[PDB]
């Protein structure tokens, strides 16, 4: 069935399923549609034999240079995607809800890549994009398939961030705090302003673009302080670096970051340590530092994230495409 | 620069 966003009861039932599911993703929460307010939301779900929601998919429709829309369910659907028969049924509901307006329905769930799963998906008619597509550029996957994930369940008795690392790393983490760096956190307008200053400074330094502040304001309006938290690191009155983390489902996700020019006294390490501490304090299963371009010291992202994640990066199945308009798909999507 |  398709979710009626104007039915408060239906919305609450959908939200409760999403927030309580071990497969929950903040990008699949209805709040994400409020952040991506320039996209059109279409959400569907399936019920089990007792009428309870068993699977759901929050889609966002975007424009293309053609007459068709691009339907995307970021890090969805919310269910065990390896249960392909159930997946097919959920996608059928989604396809009906799309009513022929999109050329494709794409979803990139956080499930490990494997030849077996890749083949099963293809056998069911889906087109998958992973090892067969470019690593970067207009042809690469929207979300990085290689992600640095810290499995906190491997350390049941860990009390603080330091308890998860070898001595060599404990030293690196302690360094910023020893040098005066202090971190405060919250989700107020003040923290957002501090984040934005470091975020724009970072972008200017790298000569890259950045999202407007309104994007983050919608995010703050959509999620409470127990879901969204901004960490700000300072040293004796000077702003050094910040990071935004979202707690949802079984993980806390390091989503955005900013850092000022010059000497930052390893403040980014302090931010990470506090985000991890939040995961520990809330008994969260995973801490996700996000993607990397490659498992190589040549990649600055890897070098930094490898400090906090010694295990191999997780490699996801990638993009699963339900092709609806073959001609437009071939025009807009290539390896 | 991408990413949610
Ligand atoms: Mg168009
Ligand atoms: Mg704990
Ligand atoms: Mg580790």
């Amino acid at each position: 069935p398709v979710l009626n966003l104007n039915d408060p009861q239906a919305v609450e039932r959908y939200e409760e399923f999403m927030r309580q599911s071990p497969y929950g993703q903040v990008t699949q929460d209805l709040g994400w549609a409020k952040v991506k307010n320039n996209w059109e939301p279409v959400d569907v779900y399936l019920e089990d034999d007792q009428g309870a929601i068993i699977a759901a998919m929050s889609m966002l429709l975007g424009d293309t240079p053609t007459d068709k829309k691009f339907a995307y369910a970021s890090k969805g659907p919310v269910m065990d995607v390896t249960d392909v028969d159930l997946l097919d049924r959920l996608v059928d509901e989604a396809v009906k809800a799309l009513d022929g307006r999109a050329y494709v329905l794409r979803f990139d769930p956080e499930v490990a890549y494997s030849d077996e799963f890749n083949t099963t998906l293809q056998d069911h008619g889906y087109v998958t994009r992973n090892r067969n597509v470019a690593d970067a550029g207009m042809h690469a996957t929207i979300q990085p398939r290689l992600n640095m994930v810290l499995d906190l369940t491997k350390f049941p008795d860990a009390k603080t961030t330091l308890d998860l690392y070898p001595s060599k790393t404990k030293s690196k983490i302690k360094r910023p705090f020893r040098d005066g760096v202090e971190v405060h956190s919250g989700n107020s307008a003040t923290e957002l302003d501090e984040f934005f200053k470091t975020y724009t400074t970072m972008a200017e330094r790298h000569g890259i673009t950045h999202r407007p502040i309104e994007y983050f304001q919608r995010m703050q309006a959509a999620f409470d302080a127990d879901t969204m938290r901004i960490f700000v690191a300072e040293r004796e009155g000077k702003l050094l670096s910040t990071g935004i983390a979202l707690k949802y489902g079984r993980k806390i996700w390091y989503m955005y970051a900013g850092s000022m020019d010059g000497n930052t006294y390893y403040a980014p390490y302090a931010v990470q340590s506090e985000m991890i501490q939040w995961a520990l304090d809330t008994n969260t299963d995973l801490y996700d530092l996000g993607g990397i371009e490659s498992e190589s010291t040549d990649d600055s992202l890897y070098v930094f994230k490898h400090v906090f994640v010694k295990d191999a990066p997780r490699e996801y199945i990638g993009e699963i495409d339900k092709v609806l308009d073959p001609e437009v798909y071939a025009e807009l999507v290539k390896d | 620069x991408k990413x949610x």
